[PDB]
RNA sequence: GUAUACGUUAAGUGGAAAAGGAUGUGGAGUUGCUUAGACAACCAGGAUGUUGGCUUAGAAGCAGCCACCAUUUAAAGAGUG
């Protein structure tokens, strides 16, 4: 899930490109670099990592990269809340393994309890 | 002629100042501080600027009033509007700041009267979600 | 309520003929006009104006009139202004070309167009893709300009082949 | 499309009875309807 | 899908369908509804088919009433064999339906919304339909 | 009897069937407007408060949810495509 973390600022990276190739081919098709319009232009005029720029349809490449960065911020939302439930699960799952590794008898039987209390379910 | 509504505080970097002059063929970073220094004392607000264009590269610019709703968004306080007007009433904005607000439209709107303008204002104050007491 | 009823104003100079079993010629400066008509309806002329009436308010008395009266607008607006279709040809190989009176069209098939116009029909090539058909008939130049059209339609992907002025192909999106 | 059930499919459809014969006419191409 | 569950007799004469509708001419439970205008039997499956076509472009409304019911069995002698040899066994159900009678009432919908879910339940009927409506003398 | 009077049909219906579809045509009866000028056509306005509001970068009438108002007025819907 930090990979894909990493990915929501390389797709943001993906979207500055797009963004500079969209008014493009400003510059030639090649990975448009740096195609700003002089004057009467609002240079954004980004820092970008140059892929070649695609392709048989010009347009479609640019939105399927500002698409790419769409799903990319909501994987910044979803990740993070899998890596929450999942440190979550690891503190479950480290204490189990404690509770596992001896204790009591009537201190298990109680844990059963408690479990299925925990959750309703089936009635 | 491009008209658009132009935030007084964040006006100088490519966004929305940037392509607009980009396509009339002139610098942006030039006139950024020419509308930074008029701006100035109306700055924190959303101001509508008249962009005029011209042959010889040459730009001046008319600007305009306040729009009605931003206006009642410092009458009122809160930035955001409800999701629903008159569904969800936020706020309640007093007649005599209404009246100021009307009387600011002067010089723009093309009303005869100052009843005329805050019978328009009224009904702007309507689409806010905003009780006009 | 319809256009058997308004007055047809013709301008300077022209003159019409009232020859018996309805025959009608037109005479003017840009040519000649001659149809046969319906024995059923009474035609009358007054002073620079035409009057076309209806014997009665059957269906057939009804389109006639009117077919009548929209015809003969079209010979006193062609006998003294005329009529042009203009047509693109839009392509980057495409040329109308002209010797003498026969007109060449560029079109990109393995064998050059040649289209022959009928008498007192004129082609036209000033440039590149426009090309212009003079005449003194709408429906002379209808059948030119269809006939012209008929050798190559447009596609709908691209603008190719005869277009005329303001009219929109469907654009669709190949792969 | 031929068909014995010529309807307007959309807004744009115009019906018209040329040759004796109940068709539709539109500025969609898909739209065009003949019966008989 | 409508049948009843016992019967007097499984075996019946297929009767005579002259004359108009006995009962249930007027619409006196919905407000809109379908008469008939010629007389079929109309088979439970095409009830059926009819009712869910208009359910289902009804989904948010009233419900449906169904004033007609297969109580009347066919029977079905098997194919291929000989004429006579006694009757065949009973296939199915349908309701003798005359012009005239209801078939099915819908209130609590919009006037097109009624008729568009008559139409579509009258593409279904063997039988030639019209609109009807309650008429309030009174 | 190329008979008389009044209408209807335009397909060879007459002289072979249906569900269903259809601006065919002749009638009957309501209803909005109409020479204060009617339905269409041609010349002009087709607006500023206003990019009406949450939302998505952006909904500038014309993605979505929406009380859906006020002026200059001879007229304009915070908008049908």
């Amino acid at each position: 899930l930090e990979k894909t973390l990493e990915y929501s600022e390389n797709a943001k990276e993906f979207q500055l490109y797009g963004e500079l190739l969209t008014a493009n081919l400003y510059m030639l098709k090649k990975g448009d670099k740096q195609a700003e319009v002089i004057n009467y232009y609002d240079e954004e005029s980004p820092t970008i990592t140059i892929p070649l720029n695609p392709n048989k349809t010009p347009s479609e490449n640019a939105q399927a990269y500002f698409t790419k960065y769409q799903k990319a911020k909501n994987s910044v939302a979803v990740v993070e809340e899998q890596i929450r439930l999942a440190q979550e699960e690891i503190e479950y799952f480290d204490q189990l393994i404690q509770q596992l590794s001896s204790a009591s008898p009537r201190d298990i039987s109680e844990i059963r309890e408690e479990l299925v209390e925990g959750k309703y379910l089936r009635p | 002629v491009v008209k658009l509504q132009i935030p007084a505080g964040k006006a100088n970097p490519a966004p929305p100042v940037g392509p607009a002059l980009g396509q009339a063929g002139v610098n942006i970073m030039g006139f950024c501080k020419e509308f930074n220094a008029r701006t100035a004392d109306q700055a924190g607000l959303i101001i509508p600027v008249e962009i005029s264009v011209y042959e010889d590269r040459s730009f001046t610019f008319i600007t305009k009033t306040p729009p009605a709703a931003v206006l009642l968004k410092k009458a009122a306080g809160i930035e955001s509007g409800s999701g629903e007007p008159n569904r969800n009433k936020v706020a309640t904005v007093k007649r005599d700041k209404v009246r100021e607000i009307a009387e600011t439209k002067m010089p723009d709107l093309n009303a005869a009267d100052v009843e005329a303008a805050m019978r328009m204002v009224e009904g702007t104050a309507r689409s806010m979600g905003i009780v006009i007491e | 309520s319809r256009v058997g009823k308004k007055l047809l104003e013709i301008p300077s100079d022209v003159t019409v003929t009232l020859n018996d079993n309805n025959t009608v010629a037109v005479k003017g400066p840009k040519g000649e006009l001659t149809r046969t008509f319906h024995p059923d309806m009474e035609i009358k002329v007054e002073d620079n104006v035409l009057t076309v009436a209806r014997p009665s308010d059957q269906k057939e008395h009804r389109a006639l009139h009117g077919t009548t009266r929209s015809l003969l607008g079209n010979m006193v607006e062609g006998v003294s202004k005329g009529f042009e279709r203009g047509l693109e040809l839009v392509g980057v190989g495409y040329r109308a070309s002209k010797s003498g009176n026969k007109l060449v069209l560029n079109v990109g098939y393995s064998h050059p167009v040649e289209i022959v116009p009928e008498e007192g029909i004129e082609i036209e090539v000033p440039s590149q893709t426009k090309v212009v058909v003079k005449g003194t008939d709408k429906e002379r130049v209808g059948a030119i300009a269809a006939n012209i059209r008929a050798v190559r339609s447009p596609e709908p992907y691209k603008g190719k082949g005869i277009r005329y002025e303001g009219e929109v192909v469907r654009r669709k999106e190949g792969k | 499309k031929v068909r014995p059930s010529v309807k307007p499919i959309c807004e744009k459809c115009k019906v018209i009875r040329r040759k004796g014969k109940v068709m539709v006419i539109c500025e969609n191409p898909k739209h065009k309807q003949k019966q008989g | 899908m409508l049948l009843p569950k016992r019967v007097k007799y499984r075996r019946e004469h297929r009767g005579k369908m002259r004359g108009r509708a006995k009962g249930g001419t007027e619409v006196h439970f919905g407000e809109f509804g379908i008469q008939a205008l010629e007389a079929s039997w109309i088979t439970n499956r095409q009830i059926e088919a009819a009712r869910i076509a208009m359910t289902r472009y009804m989904k948010r409304g009233g419900k449906v009433w169904i004033k007609i019911f297969p109580s009347k069995p066919y029977t079905a002698k098997p194919l291929e064999v000989r004429m006579g040899s006694g009757k065949g066994a009973p296939e199915g159900w349908v309701a003798v339906v005359k012009p005239g009678k209801v078939l099915f009432e819908i209130s609590g919908v919009s006037e097109e919304v009624a008729r568009e879910a008559l139409r579509l339940a009258s593409h279904k009927l063997p039988i030639k339909t019209k609109f009807v409506k309650r008429e309030e003398i009174g």
